[PDB]
């Protein structure tokens, strides 16, 4: 399949250049999978899920996404037009309050949350996590997010946004997850992503197009964006019986286009998500 | 945390 005038980072993610504009992938489109989306939540009826989201958890006093974070991450994952994995299953976690903040205690119930909760969904092809999100070090949060790894669940999260050593930031210095830096539409490290030995690969962080609250579009830059592309891959390729969840981060980093990136400190891994898809 |  090809959709044009793709947002640059699916673009990105399906060719071995930048500057090209056009998404392709497979049309299975990561149908059979599911992604857990744990943010600010995510507004499930955006006509841009098609009625493949839905909210299955919040810690506050409401479901809804009253921030927008959240709802962007989940069309970069599976939107129709803005998402990686068009046709996968989106399940919303708000573990964070509509002003983005989330006591680490609650991110930890929302992690051993989807360990549990996936049980209780059809996910044949296989189960994703993308937790654009997090703070300082903590052991803790270190060892929800490896439990989640463990339990069966890709888990993907955000290097963080600080320009600094990925290892003193949590979910993000855990080893065992896949860890995300952001690059931009030149193959720049983006500036402000986070580095270090942590990282397993990059994605599309810079200008990323994607779904907003009250039904629109914005488009935002965090390694925030960059992981839900790395999530959406994962889907992706899961679905098409590539790699399973125990794999996934290794096999994106082995199909990954190597060397491509500039202002990659020495010692970060010089590696951006790409599908390898060949029509 | 915080959202990134
Ligand atoms: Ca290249
Ligand atoms: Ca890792």
């Amino acid at each position: 399949a090809a959709q044009t005038n793709a947002p640059w980072g699916l673009a990105r993610i399906s060719s071995t250049s930048p500057g090209t504009s056009t998404y392709y992938y497979d049309e299975s489109a990561g149908q059979g999978s599911c992604v857990y989306v744990i943010d600010t939540g995510i507004e499930a009826s955006h006509p841009e899920f098609e009625g493949r989201a839905q909210m299955v958890k919040t810690y506050y006093y409401s479901s809804r996404d009253g921030n927008g974070h959240g709802t962007h991450c989940a069309g970069t994952v599976g939107s129709r037009t803005y998402g990686v994995a068009k046709k996968t299953q989106l399940f919303g976690v708000k573990v964070l309050d509509d002003n983005g903040s989330g006591q680490y205690s609650t991110i930890i119930a929302g992690m051993d949350f989807v360990a549990s909760d996936k049980n209780n969904r059809n996910c044949p092809k296989g189960v994703v996590a993308s937790l654009s999100l997090g703070g300082g070090y903590s052991s803790s949060v270190n060892s929800a997010a490896a439990r989640l790894q463990s339990s069966g669940v890709m888990v993907a999260v955000a290097a963080g946004n600080n320009n600094a050593d990925a290892r003193n930031y949590s979910p993000a210095s855990e080893p065992s997850v896949c860890t995300v830096g952001a690059s931009d539409r030149y193959d720049r490290r983006s500036s402000f992503s986070n580095y270090g030995s942590v990282l397993d690969i990059f994605g599309p962080g810079t200008d990323i197009l994607s779904t907003w609250i009250g039904g629109s579009t914005r488009s935002i830059s965090g390694t925030s964006m960059a992981t839900p592309h790395v999530a959406g891959l994962a889907a992706y390729l899961m679905t098409l019986g590539k790699t399973t969840a125990a794999s996934a981060c290794r096999y994106i980093a082995d199909t990954a286009n190597k060397g491509d990136l500039s202002n990659i400190p020495f010692g970060t891994v010089n590696l951006l998500a790409y599908n390898n898809y060949q029509a | 945390a915080a959202p990134f």
